[PDB]
RNA sequence: AGGGCUACACACGUGCUACAAUGGCGCAUACAAAGAGAAGCGACCUCGCGAGAGCAAGCGGACCUCAUAAAGUGCGUCGUAGUCCGGAUUGGAGUCUGCAACUCGACUCCAUGAAGUCGGAAUCGCUAGUAAUCGUGGAUCAGAAUGCCACGGUGAAUACGU
RNA sequence: GCCCGGAUAGCUCAGUCGGUAGAGCAGGGGAUUGAAAAUCCCCGUGUCCUCGGUUCGAUUCCGAGUCCGGGCACCA
RNA sequence: UUCA
């Protein structure tokens, strides 16, 4: 539950709650998973904190939390520094990855107060 | 991206233009055109005036400013806002 | 100095990106790692070329069409 | 019909087949093991660069025959719809025809 | 700071011997380095300063003295006795400490940097600048900050000729574009 | 030759996906059609999560190619929940083709994966294999549409009446 | 100086024995019409005149004022 | 209720 300071659900199979961490979806679920050796349905619950401790120092290879937060921010802030398309899209809070604007790209765009 | 088996692609006049660069002074920017054309490395610290469409607009080139392409830091169209 | 109106003065260390010791007591209070000494550094020196970082020229030389 | 597009049509075109088979095998250096991954294909790519990009098979827009109408061409007959329609209800178009099912 | 005692001997051992003085009196040096953030525009935002000082606080050492406008003027708003600027006075080893932590670990980090001019002087060899991306010092976490805002920074010499001041900055080394 | 026709405080019209248990995903396996193809379609076969790379037959064809149709069914898992729903949004790593993928593409891979809890006044379409859905292909096509045109699988509701 | 009345949205105003902001108007967007009207759907819109104490809690209770109006007033 |  506590494996990378976060506290991934209990009674959720472990392939599926394994997926809980902001750097880890279903890929490096299953594929921490497998290196680490258990089977696939099993609810978090009843997994050890031994078990817990295998799938951190398996976790510990791939991107976590705190680093994919950070790597994260340290990539928009690349963007950024370049000053570049890119850049200003994001500081200007528009569409980045080349979509159309007039209408559509609400997510990109905000909400419609004025 | 560019397919990496093709690896990068340069015109040779920006190619040519900042190799005279890295060899006999840099007070001046490159006028060109190639906004397309990937950073190398013999263009760090040049100043490059990359064309907007109508204007070569300066940009200094940085060691960040490698993996990209000329026209990324000259925008095209003047925004406003309304 | 005012006694209990300053920040904290302690001693750090020029934590560059090769790790040249030239300390420094200032108020930043931890040993940032900066780029910015004698190793390391571009105008550390003239002709400024960073030796081998993971960077852009780096990876770019790594594929540059190799 | 501003002719001068058409006249680019066929400039570009017969340029581009005069030009045929050297691009070729230009680019297939781009593509292989071979080239030394660093002085053949990268020289290559330069030829190509310096070759008229108004020489390539895809610079071309592919205008119809009838007067070289931007859109709606068909590469069947070479025409815009519109004529191709023209020729069909003129019955000069073999074996075409108002068809339903 | 080392910097004081690189000054003690080399800077001496050079410029005595280059000026050809007859006393190491005569011998021209550094004494206060001010700092200042004339903000200005913080006569709207009261809290701009305590944001604005707070680098103040950060790339130099000491607290700083928030300066109050002297004349209420018209074109900028301003009333008398205002909260618009904050300046720091650096002295002793305390100057001396961050002029080496600003020539070493902060100006070569400057980007785009052609270097510094070869003429900003008063015509009295005190020396004045200054920065624009300050978050060239390590001092700035520049990612919970709120601006990027500069300064301009001054460094009194005893130097009466612009001429010792090209020197006495060039003992340090002071990049002059 | 670059640029834009792809701008974006903003309105409106189309269409696509949703907001999920007749449902989410995994396993197993089957039932179609309509086509198209010669610088084109590309077999088989190895590798790469994978885009694809390589090798590269046959096919101007009831013969080779696109070729898994999907929706289906069996078993399983999820268990009424911003969900194991979504999939937009961005970040990084590629594939493709093109002299050239920044502005300004499709695809692939990794991670956040968002508003979204059936929608107001209103308003549209449909009378039978029709709508509703599900997938398939072709032209335009160097590439590149949820678009257009065409295809085939499931497959209903109510017509009293003016 | 006495008694009374009031201020509430971007305008017209409600209600208070404390559990809490309404409606009209209004503006903006939309719906309907062949077009706009009216109409309808929406959204916006409040620190309830001001300050201050009272009570688990205030526009509402109170105090202390800002104005404005009515009526009545001392003969320095 | 109106257009004109
Ligand atoms: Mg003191
Ligand atoms: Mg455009
Ligand atoms: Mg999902
Ligand atoms: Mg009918
Ligand atoms: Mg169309
Ligand atoms: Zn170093």
């Amino acid at each position: 539950a506590r494996i990378a300071g976060i506290n991934i659900p209990d009674h959720k199979h472990a392939v599926i709650a394994l997926t809980s961490i902001y750097g880890v979806g279903k890929t490096r679920s299953k594929a921490i998973l497998a290196a680490a050796g258990i089977a696939e349905d099993v609810k978090i619950s009843e997994l050890s904190e031994g078990q817990i401790d295998t799938l951190r120092d398996e976790v510990a290879k791939f991107v976590v939390e705190g680093d994919l937060r950070r790597e994260i921010s340290m990539s928009i802030k690349r963007l950024m520094d370049l000053g570049c398309y890119r850049g200003l899209r994001h500081r200007r809070g528009l569409p980045v990855r080349g979509q159309r604007t007039k209408t559509n790209a609400r997510t990109r765009k905000g909400p419609r107060k004025p | 991206p560019r397919s990496l088996k093709k690896g990068p692609f340069i015109d040779l006049h920006l190619l040519k233009k900042v190799e005279k660069a890295v060899e006999s002074g840099d007070k001046k920017p490159l006028r060109t055109w190639s906004r397309r054309s990937t950073i190398f490395p013999n263009m760090i610290g040049l100043t490059i005036a990359v064309h907007n469409g109508r204007q070569h607009v300066p940009v200094f080139v940085t060691d960040e400013m490698v993996g990209h392409k000329l026209g990324e830091f000259a925008p095209t169209r003047t925004y406003r806002g309304h | 100095m005012k006694k209990d109106i300053h920040p904290k003065y302690e001693e750090i260390t020029a934590s560059c990106s090769c790790g040249n010791v030239m300390k420094i007591r200032s108020t930043v209070g931890h040993d940032l790692n900066l780029d910015v000494c004698s190793k390391c550094h571009p105008f550390f020196t003239g002709k400024q070329r960073d030796v081998a970082t993971g960077g852009r020229v780096d990876r770019f030389n790594k594929r540059f069409n190799i | 019909a501003k002719q001068s597009m058409k006249a680019r049509e066929v400039k570009r075109v017969a340029l581009a087949d005069k030009y045929f088979a050297k691009r070729a095998e230009l680019k297939a250096i781009i593509s292989d093991v071979n080239a030394a991954s660093d002085e053949d294909r990268w020289n290559a790519v330069l030829k190509l660069q310096t070759l008229p990009r108004d020489s390539s098979p895809s610079r071309q827009r592919n205008r119809c025959r009838q007067t070289g109408r931007p859109h709606g061409f068909l590469r069947k007959f070479g025409l815009s719809r519109i004529k191709v329609r023209e020729a069909a209800m003129r019955g000069e178009i073999p074996g075409l025809k108002k068809a339903s099912w | 700071a080392k910097l004081h005692d690189y000054y003690k001997d080399e800077v001496v051992k050079k410029l005595m011997t280059e000026f050809n003085y007859n006393s190491v009196m005569q011998v021209p040096r550094v004494e206060k380095i001010t700092l200042n953030m004339g903000v200005g525009e913080a006569i709207a935002d009261k809290k701009l300063l305590d944001n604005a000082a707070a680098d103040l606080a950060a790339i130099s050492g000491q607290k700083p003295l928030i300066t109050k406008a002297r004349k209420s003027v018209a074109g900028f708003k301003i009333r008398q006795g205002y909260p618009i600027g904050c300046k720091v006075t650096l002295r002793g080893e305390r100057m001396w400490e961050f002029f080496e932590r600003l020539i070493t670990i902060a100006v070569p980090r400057i980007r785009d940097f052609r270097g510094l001019s070869a003429k900003s002087f008063d015509g009295r060899g005190n020396y004045s600048m200054g920065v624009r991306e300050q978050i060239i010092f390590p001092e700035i976490d520049y990612d919970k900050v709120d601006r990027v805002r500069g300064l301009d920074i001054t460094i009194t010499t005893t130097a009466k000729s612009d001429e010792e001041g090209r020197a006495l900055l060039a003992a340090f080394d002071f990049p002059f574009r």
